[PDB]
């Protein structure tokens, strides 16, 4: 299993996400990015079963970047949020469904950060934070304790930093690193990976 | 250029003007442009040319009198640069030219035009460039349909212009020899020229050349002196027959047993009788009960058994 | 001058009952060089004239393989010859495949003639303007079919297609009783006489242009193309 | 062949547009035409940008252009996501021309009435132009010009293309200016520049952007005389 | 099966077992398990030895066509990616395919990890195979990116044949690719007789 | 040269009562138009020679290819404009994939132009192709008309004045030809029927030999042969 989480504030939004991508047994790559950029502001995030994962973040990236080139202006993280939705619910009565739990995460100059979940049944809803995987579970609670509407960045790192750690404490999983951005209104900015 | 030289005109009791006068002005272009008729000069030559190019269809349709005796000087240069066919790739200077000409040859003649416009034609015909060549026949072609009263007052003029067109036809170029046979089916078929008993030995001597029928296996790059007369012989038929698509005279049936003969001849001629009668066929058939009187039984059906299909055919 | 109202298109009748462009495409074959095709009692032959667009060019390819048993020699159209050859080849393969056994000729001319047929009643489709003999054996004997755009099809001891065809008819329907009783090499020569009926007087047949088909009983359909035919052209007697 | 007469006198009355390539970049000008006392300028662009690497200038009627522009642009991000790469301008130029000799639901006009300039960096990084003509055929050129009074500008760039003139980044951007000034003689906000500035996305200049440097080549013909 | 690749600063190593079993029954010794879809290209075979093989020949044939018409090599990602695409229009239809498709292209030496899974990733090392597991151990030991050429070769001669010894459904002979930038070679390849002979002393 | 013509012509799908298809064989005359080209079979090799015609300088020279690969063994050249081709071309290349994905054995010549031909049936099509490569029997040149019928040839020209062209080829071609030979002669043709002097840009030459692949002559190859003549 592969670990999301997300986090909102005022003026950003915080992601993070495992960059172990595995075979049964073994772990292939250390290095995998699960993390698609559909926009300047945008971020996308998948886990769940290999190669839908792939194909379903691409082809949402193409459509994104095929409406900026079409009308000059990048998409709203809402209207991106409800258009992937609305790709993964069709999918899921087709022939052939996507088993994929998202992340989506953005900054929009009129309404801010925002941050939204997506499961595999492609329901919504948008979050103040959010995580997937296995460790979901663990870190939720650590989340709920010392969240605030108002977390400054460094604090919400420093808060992000405390969930991992809880992760490498308890969780089975072997997660040795975790890639982490910032969404800004400047725009989508990388940051020191946080390891162990 | 041509709002200058408009006011030099050739019209009745016209004193000299003051203005400018286009013979010295195409004098000097000339002078300049010898070159093209060193490396920088001949570009320099080429930009001249293009922008007199200009100036001759601008003036085509404007000037009083055209064909001023001067300009008819740069036609040799216009001939040899347009090209043979009709193509977007060549630059557009020779689609230019090929416009000039065009419009030039759509243009009237005084009766002391016309002697100097077939010696130039006759000039530039023995040039080398078969582009050349081949120019001069359709320039002759349209020039000749227009002012045609003009040529046929001028006895000399139909008899130079025979010659040139008999003369071509002969050349060793298969291109400029098929166009001069389909100049000399329009002059018969207009009866600005017509053909007689000397136009029908000459192709007949013409086409009875034996082929030599050997060639070098141990080791000219040129075709040679047999086939070509066999060829312009052959040509000289195909263009009598084709004289009248939509009538048969009464020599036309033992031209064609005579173009039936060389059926079977080598290439080019095969090719050259094919189309020939393949036109004749198709052309006189909307009336063939009407001409089949005139052939006989024989003739009919030599011609009925014969093989004139295109190579897709089978 | 005297432009026909009913010939432009097939599906007109004329006021005479006649399909002026079915007649005209029957008029094409004509076009194309001579093919002659003959029998004996246990053989059947195809001898055609091959001809070059070229002296450098091959020649083109009149005699062609629709099975090891049937073979055909075109006149008229080559795309309308090559669109029949693929159906008829499919036909036989699917024969064998499904039955294990060859395809017999006049079944494989029956469909021939049902896919000509179409073109004729339909508007904008123009017929098969091609004519084919048809040669191979079967097990009621030797045949050799001819077609025709018109979608006729007959059966002969002997027939010629192709321009000057009735030369070679006429010395055909002379000696088609001999042919009968012939052996095979006596069949070709008389197919290649025949086909010298056709000639002008100044073209002689030679290797090149000349391609025989042949199959027998015991003998697959083959296809001689300029070595091989050299054997039996060679003792053919000099032409009158 | 007939429609492709139209459709190349259609192209011949059109806007003026010229691209040029330089070794670190690749400009795109087009001519902008006056449109009324009261119309919006916005809507208007004669430039589009097919992919991040790919920008494109067309000349002819703006309804077919609009359909070809988004045609492309699909199937540039089609190609992506099949190659996993950015697309070759050679490409997507043989799309667009590939496109045109389909043709219309009905096929009238196959040829759809533009020949357009387009202009990219490879993959690999290498600078590309080429154009399409109405026909089809597709052709890569160092500089060339589009549009009415075209011809002229490829003599004007024929001999003022040279190593020197790309030797500098913004002396490839103002090359293109002094092509349109001959082509349009507003000599001012009438034209439209796009440059791409390889690795980076398509930056349109600003009014003052392009107005300093019009007044740079206007200062050097002062310091000439 | 065991099959394995790892890229270092000279290029690029492919090596693969020969055996090809049905069941218990070993079928082939011989196989040649390392695909040549074209002089510039590598493929790999793993889990269905015929699926591995049709799909990687179907790979070849589009990566001339594109050759042709764009005159152009195609980048190893692309090459990868299209794989991917095929197997993902089939999965869950039962596909067994896990390959390893090596080039060089003009971003680098590139090695990527493909499987009827859909997964498709690069890596600086890779193993495949039910010897898979034991590879991975010797070379992750093994493998820096500065190694000698012949060291590299030494190595993976190690991990193919400590997963032989290991593994059941792996055996035969070593064969031994290197590509190269401008193309590559068969390098060795030595039976695990003459491996353990030269190892046991 | 005064308006000829009958009133059968025109029809697509007409047959004349002579029984010529008079639409077609005008839109093969059409075809005709395009550059002209000369291909030279040879027991040594093929030797493919071509015109640009290219516009300005501006322009790629080899943007522009007037000579392609099917594929390694076979070149081909075409006359008129290459979008006409292209969609032979890709036929051609995919078939000859086709056939090696299929039987891992390289196409022949002779197989690729048929299935050409088989395409081009299955209109006029306005190209005239002049295949050329090498194959097992041989060095060897076909040429696919317009029309869609394809013959061997020794040696063969086509385009505006192919005819021309192929009466010069009649007398200098023979048999022990060498291709070295054989490209003298052809650049000699084309020098004729261009009536323009040879260089590298005004040009495109390309040849197989059993020995090596498809190559189509560099700039500076090209500019070595055209020194020697």
């Amino acid at each position: 299993m592969e670990y999301l989480i997300g986090i909102q504030g005022p003026d950003y939004v915080l992601v993070a996400s495992d960059r172990v991508a595995a075979s049964n047994i073994v772990q292939m790559k250390d290095d995998h990015d699960k993390m698609f950029k559909m926009s300047e502001k945008i971020l996308l995030l998948c886990v769940g079963e290999a190669g839908d994962t792939v194909q379903f973040a691409e082809y949402i990236q193409k459509n994104v970047q095929l409406y900026k080139m079409r009308n000059g202006y990048e998409l709203s993280p809402t209207a991106a949020a409800n258009f992937t939705r609305r790709n993964l619910a069709d999918c899921l009565r087709s022939r052939t469904p996507y088993h994929v739990n998202l992340l989506l995460a953005g900054y929009d100059e009129h309404e801010g950060p925002a941050l939204y979940y997506m499961d595999y049944l492609a329901a919504l809803a948008k979050a103040p934070f959010a995580a997937h995987g296995y460790g979901a579970f663990l870190t939720l609670s650590i989340l709920d304790r010392y969240y605030t509407p108002t977390i400054s960045r460094e604090r919400a790192v420093e808060l992000l930093r405390k969930c991992l750690e809880e992760l490498q404490k308890r969780f089975i999983l072997n997660l040795p690193t975790f890639s982490v951005r910032i969404i800004d209104k400047n725009g989508i900015h990388d940051l020191d990976n946080i390891s162990f | 250029l041509t709002y200058i030289f408009m006011i030099d005109v050739s019209l009745p009791n016209t004193t000299p003007t003051i203005s400018p006068h286009v013979p010295e002005f195409t004098a000097r272009i000339l002078e300049k442009l010898k070159p093209l008729m060193e490396e920088d000069e001949r570009t320099q030559g080429i930009k001249l040319l293009k922008t007199i190019l200009k100036w001759l269809m601008a003036s085509a349709g404007r000037s009083f009198s055209t064909a001023v005796t001067e300009q008819l000087q740069l036609l040799p240069l216009f001939f040899k640069i347009a090209p043979v066919e009709n193509d977007n790739s060549y630059d557009e200077l020779k689609r230019d030219a090929k416009l000039c000409l065009s419009l030039m040859s759509q243009g009237l003649l005084y009766p002391h035009q016309v002697p100097l416009v077939l010696q130039v034609l006759k000039q530039t015909a023995r040039s080398s460039s078969w582009h050349a060549r081949y120019t001069v026949l359709t320039y002759l072609q349209t020039m000749v349909f227009y002012n045609l009263f003009i040529f046929l007052n001028n006895e000399d003029a139909v008899k130079d212009i025979r010659w040139l067109v008999i003369s071509l036809l002969e050349d060793e170029q298969l291109e400029v020899r098929e166009m001069a046979a389909t100049t000399l089916s329009g002059l018969l078929q207009c009866n600005f020229l017509t053909m007689d008993s000397p136009m029908q030995i000459h192709f007949e001597q013409l086409c009875k050349t034996k082929l030599p029928k050997k060639r070098k296996r141990d080791p000219d790059t040129i075709p040679s002196a047999e086939l070509v007369k066999r060829h312009a012989g052959v040509l000289g038929l195909g263009a009598c027959v084709l004289s009248s698509p939509y009538d048969v005279p009464t020599w036309m049936p033992q031209l064609l047993m005579n173009l039936s003969a060389h059926l079977n001849d080598p290439q080019p001629i095969e090719m050259t009788v094919k189309k020939t009668l393949s036109n004749f066929r198709r052309t006189h058939h909307d009336n063939w009960q009407e001409h089949k009187q005139q052939f006989t039984d024989d003739q009919l059906l030599v011609l009925t058994d014969l093989l004139v299909s295109p190579c897709y055919y089978a | 001058m005297f432009r026909n109202q009913y010939d432009n298109d097939v599906t007109v009748w004329s006021p005479q009952g006649r399909i002026h462009q079915i007649e005209y495409a029957m008029e094409a074959v004509k076009q194309g060089s001579a093919t002659v095709g003959l029998k004996s009692k246990t053989h059947a032959v195809l001898v055609a004239l091959k001809r070059a667009q070229s002296e450098l060019a091959a020649h083109q390819k009149k005699i062609l393989h629709v099975d090891n048993h049937i073979g055909i020699s075109i006149a008229g159209l080559t795309a309308d010859a090559r669109l029949l050859c693929n159906f008829m080849r499919q036909e036989c393969l699917d024969s064998r495949f499904v039955f294990d056994r060859p395809l017999p000729v006049s079944r494989l001319v029956s469909l021939i003639g049902s896919k000509t047929q179409i073109p004729t009643q339909r508007y904008g489709r123009r017929p098969y303007g091609v004519g084919l003999l048809i040669a191979g054996y079967d097990d009621m004997g030797p045949h050799i079919f001819q077609t025709c755009p018109s979608a006729n099809y007959f059966d002969c001891r002997a027939m010629s297609i192709g321009a000057r065809s009735q030369s070679a008819r006429t010395y055909l329907e002379r000696h088609m009783s001999e042919f009968m009783e012939c052996n095979l090499n006596e069949l070709v020569k008389h197919g290649l006489r025949a086909l010298r009926e056709t000639l002008p007087a100044e073209q002689d047949l030679t290797t090149k242009n000349v391609s025989i088909g042949i199959v027998g009983k015991d003998l697959e359909f083959t296809i001689y193309d300029d070595d091989d035919v050299s054997p039996f052209l060679e003792g053919l007697e000099e032409r009158p | 062949l007939f429609q492709v007469e139209y459709a190349q006198e259609a192209v011949k009355k059109g806007s003026t547009a010229v691209g040029v390539r330089g070794r670190d970049i690749v400009v795109l000008g087009v001519e902008k035409k006056s449109v009324a006392k009261l119309q919006d300028e916005r809507t208007v662009r004669k430039i589009c940008a097919l992919d991040d690497n790919v920008c494109m200038a067309f000349a002819g009627l703006t309804a077919d252009a609009r359909i070809v522009i988004n045609r492309a642009r699909v199937e540039c991000q089609s190609h992506r996501l099949t190659v996993e790469d950015p697309v070759t301008v050679e490409y997507i130029t043989r799309y667009i021309a590939s496109l045109k000799q389909r043709y219309t639901q009905s096929n009238g006009r196959r040829p759809f009435g533009i020949s357009a300039l387009i202009v990219g960096f490879d993959f690999d990084g290498t600078p590309r132009l080429y154009q399409t003509d109405p026909s089809g055929t597709y052709h890569a050129w160092k500089a060339n010009a589009i549009g009415r009074g075209a011809k002229s500008v490829r003599e004007f760039l024929e001999k003022n293309y040279t190593d020197e003139a790309i030797e500098t980044d913004d002396l490839t951007i103002k090359l293109v200016i002094k092509a349109l000034l001959e082509v349009v003689q507003s000599g001012g906000k009438n034209i439209e520049l796009a440059v791409m500035r390889r690795d980076q996305s398509l930056k349109i200049l600003n009014p003052e952007e392009i107005e300093k440097y019009v007044a740079e080549i206007e200062k050097e013909k002062e310091e000439n005389e | 099966t065991t099959t394995l690749a790892f890229k270092f600063r000279h290029g690029v190593i492919v090596a693969a077992d020969s055996r090809a079993t049905a069941g218990a029954y070993i079928a082939s010794q011989t196989v040649k398990k390392v695909i040549e879809i074209n002089p510039y290209l590598l493929g790999t075979m793993a889990g269905g030895a015929a699926d591995c093989s049709f799909w990687e020949r179907l790979l070849a044939r589009q990566c001339r066509i594109y050759e042709l018409r764009n005159k152009e090599r195609i980048s190893v990602a692309a090459a990868s990616k299209l794989l991917a695409n095929m197997v993902y229009q089939y999965k869950g239809m039962g596909l067994s395919m896990g390959t390893m498709i090596c080039g060089w292209d003009k971003r680098g030496p590139g090695l990527y990890y493909v499987d009827s899974e859909g997964n498709r990733i690069s890596g600086a090392t890779f193993s495949v195979g039910s010897g898979s597991v034991y590879a991975y151990g010797v070379m992750d030991r093994g493998y820096s990116y500065d190694l000698e050429v012949e060291q590299a070769y030494d190595l993976a001669r190690r991990a193919i044949y400590q997963a032989t010894y290991r593994d059941a459904y792996s055996g035969g002979a070593v064969n031994l690719y290197h590509v190269r930038e401008d193309g590559w070679i068969r390098v060795s390849s030595d039976n695990v007789a003459d491996l353990h002979e030269k190892y046991s002393g | 040269m005064f308006l000829t013509r009958s009133e059968y012509d025109r029809g697509v799908n007409t047959f004349s009562p002579e029984g010529r298809l008079f639409q077609v064989e005008y839109a093969i005359e059409a075809i005709k138009l395009g550059s002209t080209a000369i291909g030279i079979q040879t027991s040594e090799g093929v030797c493919l020679a071509v015109e640009k015609r290219i516009t300005s300088p501006l322009m790629e020279p080899s943007s522009i290819e007037k000579i392609v690969e099917i594929d390694a063994h076979i070149g081909c050249a075409m006359s008129g404009l290459i979008a006409d081709a292209k969609t032979l071309i890709d036929k051609a290349r995919v078939e000859t994939q086709n056939h090696w994905f299929t039987y891992n054995e390289t196409m022949t010549v002779e197989s690729v132009t048929q299935a050409v031909s088989n395409l081009a049936l299955q209109r006029p099509f306005g190209v005239a192709l002049l295949f050329g490569g090498v194959d097992e029997k041989g060095p060897q040149l076909f040429h696919m008309d317009p029309s869609g019928t394809f013959v061997q040839c020794d040696a063969r020209a086509i385009g505006s004045a192919s005819e021309g062209a192929q009466s010069s080829l009649q007398e200098v071609y023979h048999k022990s030809m060498t291709l070295k030979e054989a490209i003298k002669s052809s650049l000699i043709i084309l020098k004729q029927v261009m009536e323009e002097k040879l260089n590298a840009t005004n040009i495109e030459l390309a040849t197989v030999q059993p020995g090596q692949n498809f190559h189509m002559f560099t700039k500076e190859e090209l500019e070595e042969v055209i020194k020697d003549i």
